[PDB]
């Protein structure tokens, strides 16, 4: 059984090859404490890593190892690692091959440091490391489209094709989860809540994936709103506070579709799914155009699906059809179109082995797997 | 007109202001500012017959007398003094990142 | 303020 | 004539437009006598507001009605206008349009309550609200910097790169001079010093007032002060007796560089301020990292621009070069900014006339003001 | 104490 862990900037999921849902999916953070300990005998630790932080994270100065998907602390990297083999999966990775997963136009340091930390530190037999924007496509079913990967880290449009990914066509926008959430907070101010601790970030966090949705139409939503009361929802704060938000649940991911909320002249999700396409041949955009897939927890609000929908047809040709695929499990699509590629028969013939890193090196990784 | 053209310390600060591209950048007021002008490249007399300046504003008054008037070598002129203020503070500085980086090598 | 410091 | 009303946590100065000077400066508390009055010989007000309660500050509880830069007590903020208009500046508000200040990020109930209690209470012609951290760059005579206020609430970094400022890039803090003087009297106690009561309050900003100073290095410094001497202020309590602070006098200020002090997670004041210059675009951030304006009382320390200068510069890029402005009279430049733009010709357009505010309500601060 | 209180 190949592990297929999937690491991300908001949360890593882990589990094995063949399975329908991961094992372990907790969030990707490292907390240490900022308080001097008083009682002893308690055997603290220096470090908390996963679930462990998210529960004491009110004495802790939560950071995340990846920001804007790229590793900026290697050393805290290999403790999320260590944590997601021995405590959540309680698996050793001496007998079973590891299924890591890139990010679209990764730098080529990253990809050889990830190799040589897991076949070092943790002695792999195998490994294989493939795009999670590829990925996404495999747990849909279907090799030919494109996918709006989008995340707590960077949202990429890959249109792949034929299992490949194309690398000119691959269009970077910096908008994802973090952006809204720090959005979030920044217009919840204007109605007396101050979130600006990285313990209430987490609290932010939970409001945005319970009350924020997308409103089919900005301009109508926004006199309703303040006209009655009926969209207003109420939120419990731990420490037992009531919240009420009456427009902020609209105003926030709107955010994805009009950069300009947040001073950002790149244009938003809907358009550069169409300047990714717009970048690929003419004769396979028929293709493309009706199988575009959307993946990551930053596409799981509601009515996003209608609203990407009449967008991007505004902006086509009358003549091209449009067909948004959003599968309910796409937030896990990542990690389940990595078990479908490690449960494969064939797969057994890119592994890179152990024995062939040696006598290669590092160097090995860019021309084997890709 | 004359502190400015003086190239005074006083006036160091704002003649900043006068060098961005918000000031230039007039298309629609230059037209506007254009009889009011002198030409003082040739002969240094009014291009229309009366034109009097008194009836313009402060502002107008000084912009068309500065922007307007100078445009010849306005350009140029500013571009004389914005070298000239680097050079006296970036200079000292750059001899000794150059030192540092020769020295450490 | 409301949910958040004591103004 | 437009008088200018700038309310502060803290101070609150009120003038008129064209004046170089606040004609009056008083505190902004309110204070009742907490003790039965016994003689009947003298008046005995119920409530005094001023400088009159700081004379008779023994026998009275001293309350701030703006905390953190809102106004908690909408009571208590009526009594200090109502003070301002008949008894400091004698004039009658219903002939003079006023204009106020207000902090950015600010909930929109804060400002909304203001033009009520303007135009229905005291029946002003005309009102305006401006950021505070906007007036204090007229006040320098520029128009493209980044302003670094910092008075007993409010702390908060507004890029300004043409006459309005940046929305996106407004960084803000609630770590300012109250928080400062909470931790003067905290580490005071270390020496045998117990100061509890608001009237001991008033006492120990004097000593923040008069003795601290930001040290150039924490670390060498504090090593010099336990050499014992040459650093050792003597103070004198109303009471009488003589006080001696040795490292204190470093200490506090030392919390605004490193706020860990206080268990607030945010960043100091050197660093908020690169990190608000990084929010910007890049042909924009060399024009700012060389106009960089501190303002207000807190930034008014022995050293703290030489101090700051240091530590932008470690974390800026070295081809980059930091000029810190601190102007002479930089605890009036709010009001004085607000004297400049009063007066313009230009701005008599931008008032919220009478008329006007009756037909939208108070929510027409929101859409008119900025 | 020594400034406040009587201890
Ligand atoms: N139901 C939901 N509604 C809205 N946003 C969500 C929801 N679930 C998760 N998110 C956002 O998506 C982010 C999770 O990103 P994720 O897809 O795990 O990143 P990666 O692709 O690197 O694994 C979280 O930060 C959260 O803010
Ligand atoms: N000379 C000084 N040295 C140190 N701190 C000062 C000095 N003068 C004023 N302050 C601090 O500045 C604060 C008030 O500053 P100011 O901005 O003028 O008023 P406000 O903050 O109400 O707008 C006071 O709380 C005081 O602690
Ligand atoms: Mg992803
Ligand atoms: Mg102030």
């Amino acid at each position: 059984a190949a592990l297929v862990v999937d690491n991300g900037s908001g949360m890593c999921k882990a589990g094995f090859a063949g399975d329908d849902a991961p094992r372990a999916v907790f969030p990707s953070i490292v907390g240490r404490p900022r308080h001097q300990g008083v009682m002893v005998g308690m055997g603290q630790k220096d470090s908390y890593v996963g679930d462990e932080a998210q529960s004491k994270r009110g004495i802790l100065t939560l950071k995340y190892p990846i920001e804007h998907g790229i590793v900026t602390n290697w050393d805290d990297m290999e403790k999320i690692w260590h944590h997601t083999f021995y405590n959540e999966l309680r698996v050793a990775p001496e007998e079973h091959p590891v299924l890591l997963t890139e990010a679209p136009l990764n730098p080529k340091a990253n990809r050889e440091k990830m190799t040589q930390i897991m076949f070092e530190t943790f002695n792999t037999p195998a490994m294989y490391v493939a795009i999670q924007a590829v990925l996404s496509l495999y747990a849909s079913g279907r090799t030919t489209g494109i996918v709006m990967d989008s995340g707590d880290g960077v949202t990429h449009t890959v249109p792949i094709y034929e299992g490949y990914a194309l690398p000119h066509a691959i269009l970077r926008l910096d908008l994802a989860g973090r952006d809204l959430t720090d959005y979030l907070m920044k217009i919840l101010t204007e109605r007396g809540y101050s979130f600006t601790t990285t313990a209430e970030r987490e609290i932010v966090r939970d409001i945005k994936e319970k009350l924020c949705y997308v409103a089919l139409d900005f301009e109508q939503e926004m006199a309703t709103a303040a006209s009655s009361s009926s969209l207003e929802k109420s939120y419990e704060l731990p420490d037992g506070q009531v919240i009420t938000i009456g427009n902020e649940r609209f105003r926030c991911p709107e955010a994805l579709f009009q950069p300009s909320f947040l001073g950002m002249e790149s244009a938003g999700i809907h358009e550069t799914t169409f300047n990714s396409i717009m970048k690929c041949d003419v004769d396979i955009r028929k293709d493309l155009y009706a199988n575009t897939v959307l993946s990551g927890g930053t596409t799981m609000y509601p009515g996003i699906a209608d609203r990407m929908q009449k967008e991007i047809t505004a902006l086509a040709p009358s003549t091209m059809k449009i067909k948004i695929i959003a599968p309910p499990e796409r937030k896990y699509s990542v990690w389940i179109g990595g078990s479908i590629l490690a449960s494969l028969s064939t797969f057994q013939q890119m592994w890179i082995s152990k024995q062939e890193y040696d006598e290669s090196g590092p160097s090995i990784v860019h021309r084997k797997c890709f | 007109i004359r502190m400015i053209l003086h190239c005074d310390d006083s006036m160091n600060e704002c003649v900043e202001f006068l060098s961005s591209d918000k000031v230039l950048n007039q298309p629609k007021l230059k037209a506007d500012l254009e009889p009011y002008r002198i030409d003082w490249a040739n002969g240094g007399d009014l291009v229309n017959s009366e034109k009097d300046a008194s009836e313009l504003s402060r502002w107008d008054y000084l912009y068309v007398r500065l922007i307007v008037d100078l445009g010849g070598y306005w350009n140029q002129r500013m571009n004389a003094l914005k070298v000239k203020n680097i050079i006296e503070t970036n200079y000292e500085n750059l001899v000794r990142q150059t030192k540092l980086i020769g020295r450490a090598a | 303020w409301x949910a958040x410091c004591p103004a």
